[PDB]
């Protein structure tokens, strides 16, 4: 069972092809499972103070990878914790901040397999000495009026399971189309279809229903699980519920269509 | 009166895809230096 | 002197007061759960044995 | 032969704390900030570092 | 754990069949110190492990149609004359050379041959339906062609592994030298080198 994400109501006549369009781009799945769980945390600084100054990509780090400092000069100057992914801390350290280092830094984490990303901005204003060095909040970020000529630390720590390597059951995208018929309860609804990112497909009901009740052929290649119900019978009414699950990422989406069928007179 | 023909050959194992050892020939070492210069309480970078 | 006989010394076997130094240094936690990692020198008495 | 007593760590959550010495033998004490205790029930307490 | 051979066994309820092969399996682990199992606390390093997932993208195994197969139950020689009884509801080919390479096809039938010797004629239950992996214990159909391929699952991948942090040594005082009180409970590797013109590389394995 999947928690409520989208609920909808549909109405159609018997003998017509219904389309209960369930889709989730986050259910898109990569055929390559070679350490697909790669995480890249990188720091991007834009020096808005120096007019229109090209932003500098100071440092990259990859879970199961090195902390490559982009420019040879910044080596040593830019530092990120080596256990960053292990503990979730992705803060930066500038060993000796100077006027050249001033600007809005931005840490960005990217998860390839889930095709997910996050990021937060932190400003670094360089003041000559300690008489004007402090920290404050501008409204969307933390700003550090840093001590020129001394180490300054720009904080960001993402305390979430998505950015940690603890075992996650290596789950993959799965989908369950059920149909709570009139008088039936949800989560007991007779299963209509079952799909997995590996292409596993299961159909339910009489073969004619399976022919009429069918999900697209390349569901997970598109993140689509639209359910076609050809030549609707009035018994094909009820609450159709598509439960989309990806336990490795935490996806627990529910997409529901209350398809009530009608007949002529 | 029968006879049997036997043949054998070799190929790299699948795991080689990550266990490969590659031989290299190197020459004409080149060196790059990152300099930081300070003058008149102003800091400048370079890498040459 | 750590890693040698007489690392733990007590005036009597059941003396509440003990004096001993065996080079115990703590380490910063670096795991998700709660856990105190301690690194210590091998007991002196065993090595004398 | 000795035995290293390791009482469970004190945790002060989302605030500050300071080390204190004791009379026990080879007593060693050390604080650590920015820790994130986790346990079978989940996160034990809550403030980012 | 390690050993000297690898053994695979299956019990059929009343009978058990096992097949084994010699192989030198020895426990190995990453790092400059060979421990038993990784500890809870330690550094993170690169290792290579086999994914526990069915999906794979490495390796390429061949497959081709099977060769012929002989059997004794297909022919009976209780009397002087030959007798062939192919399995009921099953096609069979038979061949023998007495006079010529005479061959015949029998569909639930018992065809006969002039020559009488038991060893003479041999029978194939040819089906050539399912492909088979090449192995020394099989035979090749005369075509000798490759028909298909399959993926070998559970293939290698690089991943983070934990390694222990050995007890930090205690440095001493010595004029133009150093004495290190090195303490370690399991085999560890120590290395050092001078920073001058002479490398003076030094490496050693310390046990206790
Ligand atoms: C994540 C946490 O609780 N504390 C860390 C601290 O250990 C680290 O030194 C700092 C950046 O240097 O970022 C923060
Ligand atoms: C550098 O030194 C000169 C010499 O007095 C001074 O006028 C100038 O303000 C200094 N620059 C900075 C950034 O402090
Ligand atoms: C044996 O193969 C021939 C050739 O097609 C076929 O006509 C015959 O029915 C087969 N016999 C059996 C028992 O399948």
């Amino acid at each position: 069972s999947s928690s409520l994400v989208s609920e909808s109501v549909v109405s159609l006549a018997a003998g017509t092809q219904a389309v209960l369009r369930c889709q989730s781009p986050r259910m898109v799945w990569t055929q390559d499972r070679l350490n697909d769980r790669q995480r890249v945390v990188h720091w991007d600084v834009y020096s808005t103070y120096y007019g229109d100054n090209k932003m500098e990509r100071l440092c990259d780090m990859y879970s199961a990878g090195d902390q490559r400092v982009y420019s040879s000069y910044n080596q040593g100057r830019i530092f990120m914790p080596q256990n960053a992914f292990t503990d979730g801390n992705f803060s930066l350290v500038i060993k000796d901040v100077a006027e050249s280092d001033g600007g809005i830094y931005s840490c960005n984490l990217h998860h390839h397999y889930c095709h997910l990303y996050e990021t937060v901005k932190i400003q670094l204003d360089v003041t000559k000495k300690a008489k004007a060095a402090k920290e404050y909040w501008d409204g969307e970020k933390a700003v550090i009026v840093a001590l020129e000529g001394s180490t300054v630390m720009l904080p960001c720590v993402n305390r979430n399971q998505i950015w940690t390597e603890r075992h996650l059951e290596e789950a993959q995208q799965v989908v369950h189309w059920d149909r709570q018929l009139p008088g039936v309860s949800h989560d007991r609804a007779d299963r209509l279809l079952d799909l997995y990112a590996s292409g596993e497909r299961r159909a339910y009901g009489p073969p004619f229903l399976r022919d009429r009740v069918s999900v697209n052929t390349n569901a997970f290649a598109r993140g689509d699980f639209s359910l076609r119900i050809d030549e609707l019978e009035r018994a094909d009414e009820g609450i159709y519920s598509c439960h989309l699950h990806h336990h490795y990422c935490g996806l627990h989406e529910r997409r529901v269509f209350h398809l009530q069928v009608t007949e002529p007179a | 009166e029968n006879t049997q023909l036997s043949e054998a050959y070799v190929e790299f194992a699948p795991d080689c895809t990550i266990d490969h050892a590659v031989a290299l020939k190197v020459h004409t070492a080149a060196l790059k230096v990152g300099l930081r210069i300070v003058y008149g309480n102003t800091t400048a970078r370079l890498d040459t | 002197n750590p890693g040698a006989f007489g690392d733990i010394q007590a005036s009597s076997l059941d003396a509440t007061d003990i004096v001993a130094r065996t080079d115990i240094r703590l380490l910063k936690p670096s795991v998700k759960n709660i856990h105190v990692p301690y690194t210590q020198a091998v007991s002196g008495y065993e090595m004398w044995k | 032969k000795f035995h290293t007593v390791v009482p469970s760590p004190q945790v002060k959550c989302c605030g500050s704390l300071e080390c204190k010495a004791s009379s026990k033998a080879d007593y060693t004490c050390r604080v650590f900030g920015g820790v994130y205790p986790f346990m079978w029930g989940g996160a034990q307490c809550f403030c980012d570092s | 754990p390690p050993g000297d051979s690898v053994t695979v066994s299956i019990t059929s309820g009343a009978s058990e069949n096992s097949c084994t092969v010699e192989k030198k399996i020895r426990r190995k682990f990453v790092g400059r110190e060979e421990y038993l199992f990784p500890p809870v606390h330690g550094k993170l390093v690169k290792c290579h492990v086999y994914d526990h997932l069915k999906e794979t993208s490495a390796g390429y195994i061949t497959m081709h149609r099977p060769g012929p197969h002989a059997y004794k139950s297909y022919l009976e020689e209780a009397s002087g004359e030959v007798y062939i009884k192919p399995p009921s509801g099953k096609n069979v080919t038979y061949e023998c050379k007495c006079g010529d390479y005479s061959t015949g096809i029998v569909s639930t039938r018992t065809k006969m041959n002039g020559c009488t010797k038991a060893k003479q004629c041999i029978a194939y239950k040819r089906d050539q339906t399912k492909w088979v992996f090449n192995s020394p214990d099989l035979i090749r159909h005369t075509d000798h062609s490759v028909q298909g391929k399959l993926h070998i699952p559970f293939r290698l991948t690089p991943t983070v592994c934990p390694v222990p942090l050995a007890h930090t040594p205690t440095v001493t005082k010595w004029f133009k030298g150093i004495t290190l009180h090195l303490t370690a409970t399991r085999p560890t590797l120590l290395t050092t080198r001078k920073l001058g013109l002479r490398a003076d590389a030094t490496a050693e394995w310390i046990t206790g």
